[PDB]
């Protein structure tokens, strides 16, 4: 998934 | 057999540094008998059989044998075994430059495009020539010579800083030491699970098991920054120097090409078509998130305001970086009742695992089966097998790699491990996945327990792995999750749809010690609690992908001025001075370049499927699911992305789910  | 399992699953594990050197060389050779033969070919002799069935049979070969030498870097404990798999992915990446380079082999798929009777094939064999074709004439073999072997320099040249951007953020160990008082706030699970020095201070790691706890709960604004100064420069001394090269060389390559800059070369090859309507995607959207943003950044400002002025701290009047997730977490404690740290007492690994695959195997009408005394990379590591429910059919296998170790990926990603095509024999292969994840260890003599962000994480990479072992094509490079960038973030950001729903989440629900589910008020307000700080979160994002558009625009730019540009423009909190985001950006390396817009992309088609079919006739229904499994998942990348969303919807896809979803219009 994306960086959080 | 497609219904047997005993020796579909070829890949081993157990390689030493020396092997997989040794096997590396083996491989080119092999490979390379096989491209030599067709180039050595007449050109009124290149048939369907010694062409293009002989270049595809060696794709499947090499791809799978490639994986086992390509992955140890990314999970082995052993570092002698990580060196020498980074030595095979720059060996081997630089060999499948100079295969596609070769002009002999392109003059020779042309030949069959445009001589040869297209109706006696398949229809994904005419995909195989215009796709094999298109990357030709993407890497310049219809241009002068000298011109190829320019590019085919630079793409080596980009190749080995690809390889090395992921290598130094793989391997780093940066730690910082604090004492107790200095971590304030924090739950005693979390202290005494550190490991402690000689003056008694703890040591703290910058990997998301430490991270994100200590910016979310601290309540020492000291602690914070430092954190978040050494977690954003990260191999800022290395990486910098590699995106002053990669950067311009990125764009060099596409102007030979006859592209204007390298966002409009990838983008050819998106769903979305273009750069222009990209950037009108995101500037439009963030018009609409913006007053959300404004109002989060007051209320935030109002939190840090008063607890200032209750500790006795200086308040300065702005959100620094360090601020932004611990106030965030107190939104969403104050405005939805919301205990993270209560709640994972209700979300043990067990119980999130078993309910997981009991949501799917009912959904997409499959058979999950745990392999006793599986070869694994990791004695942490489980192996299960994909059956499907109704014919018995073995579907493929996928692994599961939860907690993060020394060397391990640090991030949260699925790597396909071997393609669902056809072999040579008239048979099929058994598509095998891996999840890779870093999440909670036990600790305090209790079972891993999960925040709900985290079984979100296990719901989205768990998309990847189901799109990757439905998918059955006839060639290695339709198989899997290889479809459109902006594409394949579809199945795993919908999956995401069964964390928020009630029934659901009493189904991945049981409380570690009495057994008790959770409660039904609490359940209702984390429900309700989808949209909260959904401004700052989606704003981020947005900068995230405005800063992709903008380092791959424009050529002389400072990459860190162009992070802390849009931060300030759009999202309102400035990065702070010293840092360099892009620096740790794994993505601009990992295959995303120029496409990071497709985390937010996708997610307009996910949110118009679930809502338009799935929440209609119910989240569970097994004929949406069989119908999503078909239309979606099978095809993989045989199909192009918006034919399947059009064979699904029965219609073309919009923002009004997307946009209602988001409290929007
Ligand atoms: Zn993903």
């Amino acid at each position: 998934i994306h960086p959080f | 057999s497609s219904y047997t399992v005993a020796g579909r699953n070829v890949l081993r594990w157990d390689l030493s540094p020396e092997q997989i050197k040794t096997r590396t060389e083996e491989l080119i050779v092999q490979t390379k008998q096989v491209y030599d033969a067709v180039g050595m070919l007449g050109i009124e002799e290149v048939t369907y059989e010694n062409c293009l069935q002989a270049l595809a049979d060696v794709e499947v070969k090499y791809i799978v044998e490639r994986t086992m030498l390509d992955f140890p870097q990314h999970v082995s404990s052993d570092k002698e075994v990580r060196a020498a798999s980074t030595e095979a992915d720059k060996r081997l990446s630089r060999f499948d430059i100079e295969m596609s380079m070769r002009g002999d082999i392109f003059e020779r798929i042309v030949h069959l495009q445009e001589t040869c009777d297209l109706g006696k094939i398949k229809p994904e064999a005419r995909r195989y020539l215009e796709k094999s074709i298109k990357m030709g004439k993407r890497n310049g073999l219809h241009l002068p010579e000298q011109v190829q072997n320019e590019i085919k320099s630079m793409k080596k040249r980009m190749s080995e800083l690809c390889i090395d951007f992921n290598k130094n953020l793989n391997e780093d160990d940066t730690f910082l030491v604090f004492s107790k008082a200095e971590l304030g706030a924090l739950p005693d699970d979390f202290i005494d699970s550190l490991e402690k020095t000689d003056d008694d201070k703890y040591k703290i790691t910058l990997k998301y098991p430490h991270y994100f706890p200590v910016m979310k709960k601290c309540c020492i604004p000291e602690t914070r920054r430092r954190m978040e100064m050494a977690f954003n420069t990260r191999c800022k001394e290395e990486n910098t120097i590699i995106l002053q090269q990669l950067l311009p060389l990125r764009t060099k390559v596409a102007k030979l090409l006859g592209y204007s800059t390298h966002a409009d070369f990838v983008l050819e090859m998106n769903t979305a078509k273009s750069t222009s309507r990209v950037t009108a995607f995101l500037d439009d959207l963030s018009q609409k998130l913006k007053p959300l943003g404004e109002a989060e950044r007051e209320f935030i400002l109002n939190l840090k305001k008063k607890e200032c002025k209750d500790r006795g701290f200086e308040y300065d009047g702005k959100i620094n970086a360090w601020d932004l997730y611990y106030y965030m977490t107190q939104t969403e404690e104050l405005k939805y009742s919301i205990d993270q740290e209560f709640l994972k007492e209700y979300f043990p690994i067990e119980v999130v695992t078993e309910g997981l695959l009991n949501t799917y195997q009912e959904l997409l009408g499959l058979s999950f089966e745990q392999m006793t005394d599986a070869h694994v990379w990791n004695k942490s590591v489980t192996l299960y097998t994909v059956k499907d429910k109704a014919t018995g059919e073995v579907l493929g296998q996928f692994y599961l790699d939860l907690y993060p170790r020394e060397g391990k990926y640090n991030h949260a990603a699925c790597f396909g491990l071997q393609p669902g095509c056809l072999l040579p024999d008239g048979s099929r292969m058994m598509a095998v996945a891996a999840l890779v994840v870093n999440f909670s260890q036990p600790v305090a003599g209790r079972p891993s327990l999960l925040r709900h962000d985290e079984v979100r994480t296990y719901f989205h990479e768990f998309g990847h792995v189901m799109h990757q072992i439905c998918a059955q094509t006839d060639f290695a490079r339709f198989s899997g999750t290889n479809v459109e960038t902006d594409f394949v973030e579809v199945p795993s950001q919908m999956l995401e749809n069964w964390v928020w729903d009630v029934d659901s989440l009493r189904r991945l629900s049981k409380h570690y010690k009495d057994g008790s589910p959770i409660a039904d008020d609490l359940l209702e307000k984390l429900v309700a609690s989808r949209l909260v700080n959904t401004g700052l979160l989606t704003l981020r994002q947005i900068v995230l992908s405005k800063v992709d558009q903008s380092l791959h625009t424009n050529t002389s730019l400072d990459a860190a001025s162009e992070y802390a540009k849009y931060c300030s423009e759009i999202l309102g909190v400035a990065a702070t001075p010293g840092t360099n985001m892009p620096a740790t950006f794994g993505h601009l390396a990992g295959g995303y370049d120029g496409q990071y817009y497709g985390y937010l992309w996708s997610e307009v088609f996910s949110m118009d499927m679930f809502y338009s079919c799935f929440k209609k006739e119910g989240i569970m229904n097994p004929e949406v699911g069989m119908k999503y499994r078909n239309l979606i998942l099978k095809p993989g990348g045989s199909l192009d992305g918006m034919d399947m969303l059009h064979n699904f919807l029965k219609r073309e896809p919009n923002q009004k789910a997307f946009l209602m979803s988001r409290g929007l219009h």
